């Protein structure tokens, strides 16, 4: 009875929300610790 | 109605194979995922609340109006599952919505 | 395919122009300039190819008044009017509708 | 011809990630970020909305490289006409025109 | 010239506003050492 999994948090933190909004190429990655898909500062506004 | 919409969105993503809605953000920007669904009449239960239960002084939540909007279902979908900052366009078309 | 031929000709023209610009610019900051301009030219070439594909594959009928929206939507994928085999009727069970 | 004009005059920035939608819309007509001289704010006269909207406009202006000392002049129309629950953006559009 | 809509993020407040429409200014600045020719109007008219 857990088909609906409410997200407790957005994929970006409050401090990184603006950066994610302003970067069109920002994409989520799997966090090694939490294991969930989240935005990473290293991946935001990166030449890669 | 919002519960039905949440279940339908989850099941639609399951049918799409997207078990985690954030998997979309690996491929598109958060601004590139929209929700353009809507209702002909919206939260009629919340409308009945605000128009009749409040008139009768029955216990009604102070946010029954935000629960009554037609775009409230899409808002709850986005802010329980999607987290997208993409286009949101809630239509009304009666039976053709 | 004629448009793709023209697009590749345009791409190699712009590449030779970028090569001349790279010859002009000092070699100290040449790598970043080349990377930025190569990405720009790749984006432009992709945009031009998708524009040609939209013109000849998707929206070939938007301008033609002899092709209906329905017929054009069918013919985008090689189908014809006769290939529209099923019609999900509104079917409200009312006389007028 | 209209496809070429769309590619090079209207939608030249849809593909380029280095051009924002706002900057591209301005530059379609030769304008720049600094040419956006007026901002019809929502201006609901509520703490959260006004602070959030001022922050949003400020962040747009920062990211789009607006010149320092060139603030956008904010127009608050709901001080006079009040806040309608959907005619608001239309009244602000009329005022902006 | 432009018209766009946006949502904010995951939360539990319908009337709470957010920075969702900040995506209309989303831009990538990892490599901006040189101006894009695509943003120059003379270049675009040449292509046209």
């Amino acid at each position: 009875n857990k088909l609906f999994v409410s997200k407790e948090h957005a994929p970006y933190t409050d401090e990184l929300e603006e950066d994610v909004y302003l970067d069109p190429l920002a994409r989520v990655s799997k966090d090694k610790k939490s294991g969930s898909l989240t935005f990473n500062s290293k991946n935001i506004q990166s030449k890669d | 109605i919002t519960l039905f919409v949440l279940v339908s969105v989850v099941e639609a993503f399951i049918a799409s194979g997207i078990t985690d809605p954030y998997e979309m953000y690996k491929y598109v920007h958060v601004s590139e995922v929209g929700n353009c669904s809507g209702s002909g009449m919206g939260g009629v239960s919340a409308l009945r609340g605000m128009f009749k239960d409040r008139f009768k002084d029955e216990p009604v939540q102070n946010d029954i109006l935000q629960e009554s909007f037609i775009n409230t279902m899409s808002a709850w979908v986005n802010m329980l599952l999607i987290s997208s900052s993409g286009p949101i366009k809630t239509p009304v078309g009666a039976c053709a919505t | 395919v004629t448009r793709e031929a023209q697009i590749k000709d345009w791409v190699e023209n712009e590449l030779e122009a970028l090569k001349l610009e790279a010859e002009e610019i000092p070699s100290e900051d040449q790598n970043e300039f080349l990377l930025e301009r190569t990405r720009e030219i790749h984006n432009e070439a992709e945009s031009q190819l998708r524009a040609a594909q939209q013109q000849w594959g998707n929206d070939f009928y938007k301008r033609d008044p002899r092709i209906a929206p329905l017929r054009g939507a069918l013919a985008t994928y090689g189908l014809t009017i006769d290939d529209l085999g099923v019609a999900s009727f509104h079917g409200t069970s009312t006389k007028a509708n | 011809l209209r496809a070429a004009q769309q590619q090079w005059g209207n939608d030249f920035y849809k593909r380029d990630p280095r051009i924002a939608p706002l900057r591209g819309a301005l530059a379609t007509y030769g304008l720049t970020i600094d040419d956006l001289g007026v901002a019809s704010f929502h201006g609901t006269s509520t703490k959260a909305n006004d602070k959030n909207e001022s922050a949003t406009i400020n962040e747009m202006m920062k990211h789009l490289g607006r010149s320092e000392g060139n603030p956008v002049i904010g127009v608050f129309q709901k001080f006079l006409t009040g806040h309608p629950k959907g005619a608001a953006g239309a009244w602000m559009m009329n005022g902006a025109l | 010239a432009m018209a766009a809509t946006a949502t904010d993020k995951i939360g539990r407040s319908v009337p709470a506003p957010g920075k969702g429409i900040l995506t209309t200014a989303r831009e990538h600045h990892s490599s901006v050492k040189y101006a894009s020719p695509n943003l120059n109007m003379k270049y675009r008219k040449r292509q046209l």
